[PDB]
């Protein structure tokens, strides 16, 4: 999930270590989910739209 | 209400860029995106070109790549304009061109070249000159074999009679198209009709056959006659609502 | 007679809420509106209390 | 490196780790804090 | 001292916490245990596991790091309010008043162009 | 009057929230009661009276030790304690009701407990826990309108209400929870030595005229507590 | 403004200030601001703080 | 009008590329995207190498946008694999490899781009307008 | 940040993972900080597929 900065925030201009962002948070949640799984990991996603029979794509993480 | 719409989005961005503060806003967009590549540029509104010019016209260290084909400008009804495309074409000094067609068999390319070379200034615009294109070496082997006989790349089905009405034309052509698609499907189900790239081949499925129509009623007239032969078909531009069934 | 009694209220309040007011004048508005327009019940009392609590919190921060 | 040190509780199962910690709890607590240079040296040796 | 416990799995950490709680007992019975968690689900899991191990889990405070840090400010230093004057909710209504008073300034010129066309202080808010 | 005060879920929660943030070692403030009545939305007419009533609660004596709620300092009190109690083997109503009837007469008076098998955790919020003379106690607030007269708040009527709303099992589980918590925390813990009993405080029942009306005190049998602990453990 | 004063008070404190809890646990938190870490480091002298950090990698994998 | 060679096309100022149907207008977008990511072409190249988030691509329809994004992802992956193996079976990738000076750094940049491909700035005109309005509501004068 | 703390005494309590599954293989690769994927730079490395790890067909961890 993407939530861009306000645009006049000064932090995102010159970031330092420890600054939190939603992108890094979700990318690390995906790693936590993998590490915490003890027996089985199940991953699903929509491949083709039911309405138009188009082609969707999986996340860059998957 | 604090709402917004597509045309309202474009108009508001244009107004902002035209206002006094828009200059600053321009940098905000220009520093963000140094290089921008617009595709399908033949369909362009005056607002969109004013925006693109305001942002990327003469500032240094910022490129702009316009890619478009004026012969394909078909969205006039939607607000697009070919005249603004030609204005942009005049305002740009450099021009680049692609020579070879990589899409279709050498038969279709020659067919189109011959059909558009009949007259001079076929597109009746002096700024839209037509030139013949050459097929690529990869497609030289493409063929379509029907019942053991290679079919011509393009086939015009002429209706019979002197004066034909619009409704009679529509009904007769829908029926003829249905019959021909049924024959193609029957001959492909037995492995005869094959789309061949050299030695490789594959039968003609009901999916690879597409019927291009202009209007909705036209598509429905096609679909009814096509279902009369118990042939499955779907209309990709269908905007009907489920609740109307 | 009941419907015409509703609209009358809908009239009065639509004239009262037009004018801008300071924050301390906005305090009794929510309670008066709730008790005038609504007759609470066992289930709705929770929602009405939540409404009053959030309204009071907003105006309390403002004050 | 550091296997003899009571701090390290790395083991093959949860129970082994818990027992290795439980046996040397007092020894761990009593030990003085490691110097920052020692910690960096240990992490460098492990790599 | 500040001791850091590294573990690839959470159960080891939770069992270490269990053993440390059992080894060193709190003198006063009414003194609540302090455990910092940023999510309620983590606190729920910690409670359900500690109760399953010890027999009961109670008097375990679960404050957020910010709330805990402010609480420690309150206790170590004198003349500190219960709640900070500068918070996210109150700075809103303070800036709402301060902004019209500062539009005349040169530095806020851009802001003026933003706040020129507002009618019911929507942009301001 | 307190007896004619409005009742319900929200009035009860408001009455409890009053004591949740009330300081016992200080006299009641009129402005604070007025602000709380403004929050609840009740009539301001109650503000002069309710304040007095609150003091009647704080100064009312307790079990024969004679403890006043005002005598409890902030260090010897714990308000709204949340507890988690695991139940490993399935809890059968029949296998528990028999023991509760054996060791408690209130259960013997009532019909047998009826509920489906449950295995898992048990949650609960104890209203107040406080220690006096190195002896711990359990205090539970109840704002149920037993009757219109003070006679409905006597010992027999309070016991009847306890039996009707099945607060017996409630305070029994609370005692099991407190027992386990004290055994966990207090080094060298003993039930008889350190436990002081259970106190149900009926707010509206509290009257300065009669010391017994409003308060109820009961101590669960140690054998019942031990057998219940063993049952819930395995 | 309170951070530096809070750190300096405990840094120069000869004895443990009254009212602080015996020990603290920090469980389930994989991200903290550097200032909170400085405050907890200064506070660790008087009272013990146990950080439970779920670390996916065994070796040193940061920088 | 000149014949077009994607590697030799200079990327400075305004440039118009016009051609008939099925001539590979869309297909050239990927080659230009790779050139921009790696900063290739010498004199014809951009002054500095760029990142995924700094390249804007504008398409007509949403489906075309998704197609182009997926295809650019695939091309970045294949070119990175080629840079790692220093050999390839495609003529375009072969010419690119001939043009690349250092292949390890190129593979590193391509890896970063492949990881940031979720943030690829490939929009339509209306989506571009909406996104620029939201990201710059302060300058444009809109609501947040 | 944690490494940069001066007055910190840290002990490591890890639990080794046996690579008996695909999921356990991935978790062990993450835990041991080692790379298993084969790029195929060498022609000899690119031809043979033995460099990779065997995957059980019945395995359905991931
Ligand atoms: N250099 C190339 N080498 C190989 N195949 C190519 C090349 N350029 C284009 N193609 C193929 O040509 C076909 C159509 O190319 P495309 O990029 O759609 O041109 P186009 O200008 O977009 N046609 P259109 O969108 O109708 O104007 C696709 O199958 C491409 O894979």
């Amino acid at each position: 999930r993407q939530l861009a900065p306000l645009g006049f925030d000064l932090m995102s201009q010159k970031p330092k270590r420890g600054d939190r962002s939603r992108r890094d948070d979700d990318r690390y949640l995906f790693l936590e989910a993998l590490i915490s799984a003890q027996q089985k990991l199940y991953i699903s996603y929509i491949g083709r739209s039911i309405q138009d029979n188009s082609e969707r794509f999986p996340s860059v993480l998957v | 209400r604090g709402e917004l719409g597509f045309d309202d989005m474009l108009s508001r961005l244009d107004s902002a860029l035209r206002s006094e503060s828009g200059e600053v806003l321009a940098a905000a967009i220009r520093t963000r995106f140094p290089v921008a590549m617009i595709d399908e540029f033949q369909d362009t509104d005056p607002q969109q070109y004013r925006i693109f010019r305001r942002i990327w016209h003469h500032q240094p260290e910022t490129a702009l790549l316009l890619i478009g084909d004026p012969k394909q400008a078909i969205y006039a009804f939607r607000g697009a304009d070919i005249f603004t495309y030609m204005k942009a074409r005049s305002e740009v000094h450099a021009h680049y061109t692609l020579d070879t067609n990589w899409r279709s068999a050498p038969g279709m390319v020659n067919s189109v070249n011959k059909l558009f070379s009949q007259t001079d200034d076929a597109f009746m615009f002096r700024e839209i000159p037509f030139i013949p294109v050459k097929s690529a070496g990869k497609n030289q082997a493409l063929r379509f074999v029907f019942k053991g006989e290679t079919q011509p790349a393009m086939k015009m089905w002429l209706m019979e009679g002197e004066s034909c009405g619009v409704g009679d034309y529509q009904s007769t052509m829908a029926q003829v198209c249905a019959a021909q698609i049924r024959d193609w499907l029957q001959a492909g189900q037995r492995g005869e009709a094959l789309l061949m790239n050299g030695d490789d081949a594959r039968p003609v499925r009901a999916s690879d056959i597409s019927v291009l129509v202009r209007s909705r009623q036209e598509a429905a007239q096609v679909r009814d006659a096509l279902t009369l032969l118990e042939i499955p078909s779907v209309y990709l531009s269908n905007r009907d609502s489920v609740f109307e069934t | 007679g009941h419907l015409a009694s509703l609209l009358m209220q809908l009239n009065i309040w639509r004239r009262g809420l037009a004018q801008e007011r300071p924050l301390e004048e906005w305090l009794p508005v929510c309670r008066d509106m709730l008790n005038a327009f609504f007759l609470p019940d066992a289930e709705t009392e929770a929602a009405m209390t939540l409404i009053e609590q959030q309204w009071q919190a907003i105006i309390a921060e403002g004050l | 490196y550091g296997a003899d040190d009571p701090r390290r509780c790395s083991g093959n199962s949860v129970s082994e780790v818990l027992d290795k910690f439980r046996k040397n709890y007092d020894l761990i607590m009593s030990l003085p804090q490691e110097t920052k240079e020692e910690k960096e040296f240990r992490h460098c040796i492990w790599l | 001292m500040l001791r850091v416990y590294h573990s690839n799995r959470l159960d080891v950490l939770e069992a270490l916490m269990e053993f440390i709680v059992e080894r060193e007992r709190l003198d006063d019975p009414f003194e609540p245990e302090m455990i910092l968690v940023q999510s309620t689900g983590m606190a729920q899991w910690l409670q359900m596991t500690l109760s399953q191990k010890f027999g009961i889990a109670a008097n375990i405070d679960f404050p957020l790091p910010a709330s805990f840090i402010w609480d420690m400010f309150v206790r170590v230093l004198p003349e500190i309010p219960k709640e900070s004057a500068f918070n996210k909710q109150s700075m809103s209504w303070k800036l709402m008043t301060l902004l019209p008073q500062l539009l005349e300034r040169e530095d806020f010129t851009l802001l003026r162009h933003y706040l020129t066309d507002d009618s019911d202080k929507r942009k301001l808010f | 009057t307190p007896h004619q005060f409005p009742r319900g879920a929200s009035p009860g929660t408001f009455l409890h929230s009053l004591f949740e943030d009330l300081d016992f070692t200080q006299p009641v403030d009129p402005n604070w009661v007025r602000e709380k009545l403004e929050l609840g939305g009740f009539e301001s007419q109650w503000e002069p009276v309710l304040t007095e009533w609150i003091t009647a609660v704080l100064q009312a004596p307790l079990n024969e030790t004679g403890v006043s709620l005002s005598q409890l300092s902030a260090r010897n009190k714990q308000v709204e304690m949340e507890f988690y109690l695991p139940i490993s083997e399935p809890l059968i109503a029949s296998q528990l009701d028999t023991l509760i009837r054996q060791f408690d007469p209130l259960s013997a008076g009532c019909p047998p407990l009826e509920f489906m098998q449950v295995r898992g955790m048990l949650k609960g919020f104890i209203d107040l826990v406080f220690r006096h003379e190195g002896r711990y106690y359990l205090l539970a607030y109840k704002s149920n309108w037993l009757g219109e007269d003070s006679s409905a708040y006597t010992q027999q009527a309070m016991a009847a209400a306890m039996q009707a709303h099945r607060y017996d099992l409630q305070y029994q589980l609370y005692t099991l929870a407190l027992h386990r918590y004290l055994r966990h925390r207090i080094a060298d813990y003993d039930y008889e030595h350190h436990f002081g009993g259970v106190i149900y405080l009926f707010l509206r029942g509290v009257d300065k005229e009669h010391p017994q009306q409003g308060i109820y005190t009961t101590r669960p049998n140690a054998g019942l507590i031990a057998l219940m602990d063993e049952m819930f453990a395995g | 403004n309170l951070y530096q004063r809070f750190i300096e008070t405990l840094e120069s404190a000869t004895t443990c200030p009254p009212g602080l809890p015996s020990r603290v646990f920090i469980c389930g938190i994989s991200a903290l601001p550097p200032v909170y870490l400085q405050a907890l480091q200064a506070l660790g002298k008087h009272i013990e703080i146990h950080l439970l950090f779920t670390n996916p990698c065994r070796y040193y994998w940061g920088d | 009008a000149e014949t077009l060679d994607p590697l030799r096309l200079p990327l400075q100022g305004e440039r118009l590329i016009e051609a008939s149907a099925g001539t590979g207008k869309t297909f050239t977008i990927a080659a230009l995207y790779l050139r921009l990511l790696l900063g290739l072409g010498g004199s014809a190249a951009f002054p500095r190498p760029l990142t995924v988030e700094e390249l804007l691509v504008v398409t007509f329809t949403e489906a075309a946008t998704a197609e182009l994004r997926g295809r650019i992802r695939s091309n970045i992956h294949e070119l990175r694999i080629a840079c790692l193996r220093e050999t390839t079976d495609n003529p375009l990738y072969e010419r690119l490899l001939e043009e690349i000076d250092d292949k390890a750094q190129a593979a590193q940049w391509l890896l970063l781009a492949e990881r940031q491909m979720d943030e690829a700035a490939v929009f339509t005109i209306h989506g571009f307008c909406q996104r620029m309005l939201n990201l710059n509501a302060f300058e444009s004068g809109m609501l947040f | 940040l944690l490494s940069d703390l001066e007055s910190s005494q840290e002990l490591d309590a890890f639990v080794d993972v046996t690579p008996d599954n695909l999921l356990h293989n991935i978790q062990s690769d993450i835990l041991e900080l080692e790379n298993r994927a084969v790029a195929g730079v060498n022609i000899e490395e690119f031809s043979r597929s033995d460099n990779k790890r065997p995957l059980d067909p019945l395995d359905s961890s991931i």
